[PDB]
């Protein structure tokens, strides 16, 4: 509650699912649309967070039996603490994430793809009601993780880094990309160019799989290894928290159409151009 | 002047033995290897040798040990080729070939005893059948957690004994816990992490590669399309298996193994496949696009701890995948054909890959005195002002001539800049006459700085257009200048580019490439304190001289940059000096042309340029600087190896405003679709029996 | 829950 | 500073000859076999258990008698410190007073034969970060090249640097520190929509940090922007009255000291952020004004608390001091200075009997600042390996709301990390420094 | 329990059996809702 108390932009958040149009379906489609996200996108991130190392998963994540109940209340109690306030829109939304906590056996490439999917298969030209649904939907999304962040229950220390106030930084990171996305691309629209980019997106995140399962069959037999599991001591998991919270905010949501080709001939000075990475500190021995 | 019957002078033979020995021990200790090149047999790699050390000044690399061959002080600085047709008639190519090899074989025999030469495979990767091994299954369960001490995670390197069932059972853990039969000593800690790791959610396989080692030209010369001269030596591989001296030929034996124990329709279609001279089962996995091999090429860098075999000569693209299957389809793809190297007189040859620059380091060592440094204390003597540049003042509009246009997208100038390249060397090919014999010509002054500004014009744009949010985030791109080097690399390998086998531009598409990597090296910098991304137009010559412009050490730190690269040797100094300049002239036209035209963009970046009243006072300070009594070889040697086009604003901006005219001109026409660069193979369907 | 380090649950029940 | 007459109330010919012989008898006392382990934990803490940890004066550096804050006085007053004991720890006026000395002390090479060049301070600071180094080799006459293309502190161990005068070390020191202080500015500051890089044109750093606060590059007064009070809410609260005419220049001492004063201590951390961030932009172009505003602001006193990094212990830190007060208990010179004449050329076990002597005082029954710093740092806050000081967020507040009661700590601190590096027995002080790091 | 609710079948069928079509006019003309915990409470209450 006072996590919630202590902000700016979650009114923000609030406002910007589902305004009433103007006398006409009242977001029914996108309810519909909103909890078939919320369906699929719980999978979507749990199969994400399955392949992890420790220190970066709740402890409602390791015991054995009984694993798909907690998380249904834990949501529960989220959806409580927020209508107490005022928010209505954003307890919804936890209603939502807790029913569909049954099916529990990079992230905005499948958001765009389920949202351009689902929107065309249901609609097989009101340009308004496109750019209000994929407001709520990209603004859900973030509220997705957002949600999940408050837990890991340590008792005092996972909340002492240096920020505690995550949610202005997502909020402005996400406002920023999502009014980018918004402005260049998808104006003028009409019933031509959806299909199209539903074709595109598909292809995109085909490749990206394919990339994937391809790296993952490559990677074992170099001599470049990244532990992706480093200890499972409890003291250098800590050090481990605090750098991912403190360099979170260090990255960006971008994407880039040429990253997996790489220049030749390089000299010892020329060795940067090939690390495709940001914020690299140069380590020596 | 006499006919070359059979032998060389004496002065030659003692190059040529150096070479051998230099070629042998490069890696170092190894004066013993099977690295024997057969010249008759394989005209492909006599022009490899002939192009890496024959033709090339004599220069030894890192080596401070002592090797066989004593001593190199004789033949330093000297290169067979332009030895051998000075003191001769060019004769034809064969008797040459043949009087190396025989002297390479009288080299080879007097060291090393007796074993024999030919050796120097190529390497054909393949690793399924139609899923699930061709080698022995020695499948690796690579998941985690649970080693004795170390940070090592699980393997299984499982016998021949795995031998799996049929159609019977579809789940691999399932049939992965079936065959726990007797497995001595080793089934009870098996089901141990059996038990241990079916949960966490992964299960891993992955089985080894297996590579066949033909010679290329000895078993492809006729029987185009790859595949079929590869299956026809997958069929000639059988034969009461006794052989001698014909290794990494088991391969009939291990896909037995794997027959006997899967199904018998396929005993049926692979006996009929055998002494039936048409099946194919080879089956391409993938597009395979351009670079179909990749060829092995020595260097002064010290290949890093990714080492196959000294053996593999060429190699398959990696991008370009094989799969043994039956019953498939083979697309129609232009790039399976078998293109041999063609033999040439070895003068057209020699002069075909040529280039002054690369001359310098033993010009150096021939003319000495290496600068020295500058040593603040005579800094403070030399300089006078202290003032620290500032100059905000305003821009005058009168005479700017609109060129810059802001609606073109970043792939489309990639498009255009590729194309006027191509258009540019086009015209510099074709010279009047070409007229026999072309003696020696260097690459047309005044073609790198083509190139190095034209890429930094487009690195700019892209910078530009990134800092207004005028690029979608999710079509970003990273250095434009990798579509340009990559796409200079194969230029004379695509079919229908007007360059396609003119085996005049190799030089003109070299040099070209090995710039395109020098300009964002500069544009990018990433400083020693805070390393990060920027997207600036000054911050990376600010961390790349460690100054800034408004200082008035800037011209000093400058020029002693291009000196730490003066000295010691190195083609570095030019092409550094040239991108410098070029981003310094790009400054000053981005700012006027955003100024005049385009005053909301141009308060918003006007934060990220320096000015144009800036930049002229640090020209005109660099180009005092090197004319006086000192940096003074550096100017005379720049001279010497390239144009003086820069210095010279006026010039420079000619070519800014003529590249602008071709793409308002050439617009209309650009509808291309952007050769594909990555590295990452395009993957075909095969839903082939998984189950 | 009880868990922060137990495996299994230690379930109890509670209302605001 | 000095000729307020000496030899009379602040320097006697020194009785310490006996009590450094004593102490040196002391010390191998101690270090003798194995019933002992802890060697820099019981000549510490030598009597107990007396002197209880709260009541009233733990937090500060002396009791409430006068004539121990004399002879602190007069024991750094004695040696040639003098400066380091009225002036703090504070970058600014410590290296406006050190060029100072400098100047006097080369008088006739600067400003009369002209033959090495001399710069301010103040303009120092005006350089980047790699050329400060430079000018300050080119007015300290030393031989170095020019283009380094790496870090200071591995270009800086190339040459002889067996130096000359000790103002060269500390200006060395002090340079060091204001990149530090620079660098955890700019990082600290780092918002979702300023992001501030590196090296990157004083004057365009100034005109972008307007152009965040009140979205024009034109100055304006921070403390009525919308930015400002993002976290907390504001007042204006100001005396609106002209004095004497409209546009207060943002740089203003009247509107800045007022605001100080009245609500400094009741801010936020972006607050006390942004305020040292607007001084560092005045600094960093010339604005005399920024000059004047840096000596109030606490930002540059606890600049100290960045030099502790290593993973050592107290104790081992305290034997090392020890062991270079022994180094030179066997050469003649020098026995003693007599006063801080500015023409005295301090030399480095000077140094270190000072520091010693300073933090190892007692009043009769009270103890000294090595033993309530340790007992606040071992029996307060329960650390030993001192590196954990800055580690967590938590014991860094509580260390640096306790180092802010006297500033005299922030010169305890600074003399005690001058001299108990670890090869500074055998170096001089700022390559003991480099070589720590 | 999920996996039996009206709004459980479809999302539980990609390969199309003419299920997009009912989907779509429950969706469009019809109120289509998802279930809601309150349903489930009383499942739990039972069961206890």
């Amino acid at each position: 509650l006072f996590s919630t108390m202590l902000s700016n932009n979650v009114d923000n958040l609030d406002k910007a699912y589902g305004l009433s149009e103007n006398i006409q379906v009242a977001t029914s489609t996108s309810a519909f649309l909103t909890f078939a996200y919320v369906y699929n996108g719980s999978i979507m991130d749990s199969v994400t967070n399955s392949l992890l190392p420790p220190y970066a998963k709740k402890p409602i994540t390791q015991l054995k039996y009984g694993k798909t109940f907690v998380f249904s209340n834990y949501f529960m109690l989220a959806s409580k603490m927020y209508d107490m306030l005022n928010y209505k829109n954003l307890s919804l939304l936890c209603e939502y994430q807790a029913v569909a906590s049954a099916n529990f056996y990079l992230a905005a490439e499948a958001s765009k793809y389920l949202f351009f999917y689902f929107f065309t298969n249901l609609y097989l030209f009101n340009r308004n009601f496109f750019m209000e649904l994929a407001n709520g939907f990209m603004y859900a999304f973030c509220f997705f993780a957002i949600s999940q962040m408050y837990a890991y229950f340590e008792n005092i220390n996972f909340y002492i880094t240096s920020n505690f106030r995550f949610l202005d930084r997502y909020y402005g990171v996400f406002n920023k990309y999502f009014i980018n996305y918004a402005r260049i691309k998808l104006k003028e629209i009409t019933s031509d160019l959806l299909i199209k980019y539903e074709r595109e997106a598909y292809l995109s995140m085909k490749k990206y799989g394919y990339l994937g399962e391809v790296i993952a069959a490559r990677l074992s037999p170099k001599d470049k290894i990244m532990n992706y599991v480093h200890e499972t001591n409890d003291d250098v998991m800590s050090n481990l928290r605090r750098y991912d919270m403190e360099n979170a905010f260090k990255n960006k949501m971008s994407t880039y159409v040429d990253d997996f080709a790489f220049f030749d001939d390089c000299g010892k000075n020329e060795q940067f151009l090939n690390e495709r990475c940001d914020y690299c500190p140069v380590i020596e021995e | 002047k006499d006919v070359f019957a059979g032998f060389v002078t004496k002065k030659l033979k003692t190059l040529l033995d150096c070479n051998f020995a230099l070629y042998y021990n490069f890696k170092g200790n190894g004066p013993d290897a099977g690295s024997f090149l057969d010249f008759v047999d394989e005209p492909e790699q006599f022009y490899w040798f002939v192009e890496h050390f024959l033709s090339v000044k004599f220069r030894v690399p890192k080596h401070l040990k002592d090797k066989n061959i004593h001593n190199f002080t004789p033949c330093l600085n000297r290169s067979w080729v332009s030895e051998f047709l000075k003191e001769y008639e060019e004769p034809f190519v064969n008797p040459v070939m043949k009087f190396l090899d025989k002297e390479q074989r009288l080299f080879f025999t007097y060291n090393f005893g007796d074993v024999e030469p030919q050796g120097k495979y190529t390497y054909f990767p393949v690793k399924e059948f139609h899923k699930y091994c061709i080698l022995p299954p020695l499948i690796k369960t690579n998941i985690k957690d649970g080693e004795s001490g170390e940070f090592l995670k699980y393997q299984l390197n499982k016998e021949e004994y795995k031998v799996f069932l049929s159609s019977v059972g579809s789940q691999m853990t399932a049939i992965k816990n079936l065959y726990s039969t007797v497995e001595d000593e080793q089934r009870k800690q098996l089901l141990k992490v059996i038990i241990e790791n079916e949960s966490t959610n992964d299960i891993s396989v992955q089985c080894p590669t297996y590579n066949i080692k033909l010679h290329y030209t000895k078993e492809c010369a006729n029987s185009n399309n790859i595949l079929k001269c590869i299956d026809e030596f997958l069929r000639k591989t059988c034969e009461k298996k006794t052989e001698s001296k014909h290794p990494s030929a088991d391969l009939c034996e291990h896909l037995q193994f794997l027959f006997e124990s899967l199904k018998n329709p396929y005993l049926d279609n692979f006996k009929k496949f055998m002494t039936n001279s048409d099946f194919t089962l080879i089956k391409p996995q993938s597009v395979w696009n351009v670079p179909i091999f990749d060829i092995y090429k020595p260097k002064n860098y010290l290949d890093s701890v990714q080492n196959l075999d000294t053996e593999c000569f060429k190699k398959l693209n990696s991008k370009n995948l094989i799969f043994l299957s039956f019953h498939d389809d083979i697309p129609n793809n232009p790039y399976y054909n078998v293109e041999l190297q063609e033999i040439v007189k070895l003068s057209t040859y020699t002069y075909s890959i040529f280039d002054k620059l690369y001359n310098f380091f033993f010009v150096f060592k021939k003319s000495g005195a290496p600068i020295s440094p500058v040593s603040v204390k005579e800094l403070s003597h030399n300089i006078t002002d202290f003032s620290f540049k500032e100059d905000n003042s305003e821009i005058q509009c009168q005479n700017v001539r609109k060129s810059l246009d802001l609606e073109v997208d970043v792939e489309t100038m990639k498009g255009i800049a590729a194309e006027k390249l191509c258009k540019i060397i086009e015209k510099f090919i074709l010279t009047k006459d070409d007229a026999s014999k072309p003696e020696k010509s260097d690459i047309h002054r005044g073609f790198r700085i083509l190139c190095i500004l034209i890429s930094t014009h487009v690195e700019a744009y892209n910078i530009v257009r990134q800092l207004l949010n005028m690029e979608s985030m999710i079509s970003l791109t990273r250095y434009t200048s990798l579509y340009i080097h990559k796409f200079f690399k194969s230029v004379t390998l695509l079919k229908g580019n007007f360059l396609y086998k003119n085996n005049k531009a190799i030089r003109y598409s070299r040099a070209c490439s090995k710039a395109s990597l020098h300009v964002p090296s500069v544009l990018y910098r990433r400083n020693i304190y805070i390393p990060e991304t920027f997207l600036s137009l000054y911050l990376g010559l600010s961390n790349l001289v460690s100054s800034n412009p408004s200082s008035p050490f800037f011209e000093y730190a400058i020029i002693e940059f291009l000196v730490t690269y003066y000295n010691k040797g190195s083609e570095k100094f030019v092409l550094y000096f040239i991108s410098i300049i070029s981003v310094l002239y790009i400054n000053e036209y981005y700012y006027e042309q955003l100024s005049c035209f385009y005053p909301k963009e141009f308060e918003l970046i006007k934060s990220r340029m320096i000015h144009p009243n800036i930049v002229d006072r640090i020209l005109k300070g660099i180009d005092n600087l090197m004319k006086s009594t000192r940096y003074d070889k550096m100017r005379t040697m720049y001279l010497d190896f390239e144009s003086s086009d820069i210095f010279s604003r006026e010039k420079v901006f000619t070519a800014l405003y003529n590249f602008d005219s071709f793409i308002k001109t050439n617009e209309q026409l650009k509808k291309k679709n952007l050769e594909e660069i990555s590295e990452i193979p395009v993957q075909l369907e095969t839903s082939n029996d998984g189950i | 829950a009880d868990i922060f380090f137990y495996k299994y649950g230690i379930i109890y029940g509670f209302k605001v | 500073f000095t000729n307020k007459e000496a030899q009379k109330e602040s320097s006697p010919i020194g009785d310490h000859g006996t009590f450094f012989r004593k102490l040196l008898t002391h010390v191998r006392t101690i270090k003798e076999n194995e019933d002992i382990e802890n060697k820099g934990e019981t000549l510490i803490l030598g009597d107990n258990k007396i002197d209880v940890m709260n009541s009233n004066d733990f937090f500060f550096t002396t009791n409430s008698n006068v004539k121990f804050m004399e002879n602190l006085d007069d024991i750094t007053n004695q040696y040639g410190l003098g400066l380091i004991n009225h002036l703090g720890p504070h970058l600014i006026a410590l290296g406006h007073f050190t060029v100072l000395k400098l100047a006097l002390k080369n008088y006739k090479n600067y400003f009369e034969a002209k033959s090495i060049k001399f710069f301010s301070w103040q303009k120092i600071l005006e350089f980047s970060m790699s050329d400060r180094f430079k000018v300050l080799d080119m007015m300290c006459d030393h031989e170095s090249v020019y283009y380094s293309e790496k870090k200071r502190r591995k270009t800086y161990l190339k040459v002889d640097r067996s130096n000359t005068s000790m103002e060269c070390n500390i200006l060395e020191y002090l340079l060091h520190y204001f990149n530090k202080y620079q660098l955890e500015i700019i990082k600290t500051t780092q918002d979702t929509d300023f992001d501030l890089h590196g090296m990157m044109e004083h004057k365009y750093i100034k005109d972008y940090f307007f152009s965040f606060m009140c979205n024009d590059p034109k100055e304006c007064i921070i403390y009525h922007t919308n930015q400002f009070k993002k976290e907390a809410n504001e007042e204006n609260t100001f005396p609106e009255q002209e004095e004497p005419n409209r546009q207060i220049s943002a740089f203003n001492l009247y509107l800045n000291y007022y605001y100080f004063m009245k609500r400094y201590s009741s801010y936020g951390v972006k607050k006390t952020l942004y305020v040292h961030l607007l001084n560092l932009t005045g600094l960093l172009n010339y604005d005399t004004r920024s000059y004047v505003t840096s000596l109030y602001l606490p930002g540059y006193y606890n600049a100290v608390e960045m030099s502790f990094t290593e993973e050592k212990e107290f104790s081992k830190l305290f034997e090392s001091l020890i062991q270079c007060i022994e180094k030179c208990h066997s050469d003649q010179a020098r026995q003693i200075s007599k006063d801080s004449n500015l023409l005295n050329d301090i030399t480095k076990c000077d140094l270190c009997k000072g520091a010693f002597l300073y933090s190892n005082m007692k009043f009769d029954e009270v103890p000294s600042m090595l033993q309530k710093f340790y007992l606040y740092l071992t029996k307060g806050l329960k650390i030993q390996k001192v590196s954990s000081l800055i580690k967590t967020l938590d014991i860094y507040q509580d260390y640096s709301n306790f180092l802010s009661h006297d500033i005299n700590w922030y010169t305890f601190l600074f003399l005690f990390r001058l001299t108990s590096f670890k090869e500074i027995s055998k170096k001089n002080v700022a390559e003991a420094m480099y070589l720590n790091i | 329990w999920m996996d039996s609710s009206p709004a459980g079948f479809y999302f539980s069928n990609y390969q199309n059996p003419y299920v997009r079509k009912d989907l779509h006019d429950k969706v469009l003309s019809q109120k289509f809702e998802p279930p809601k915990m309150n349903q489930w409470n009383k499942v739990l209450k039972s069961l206890i």
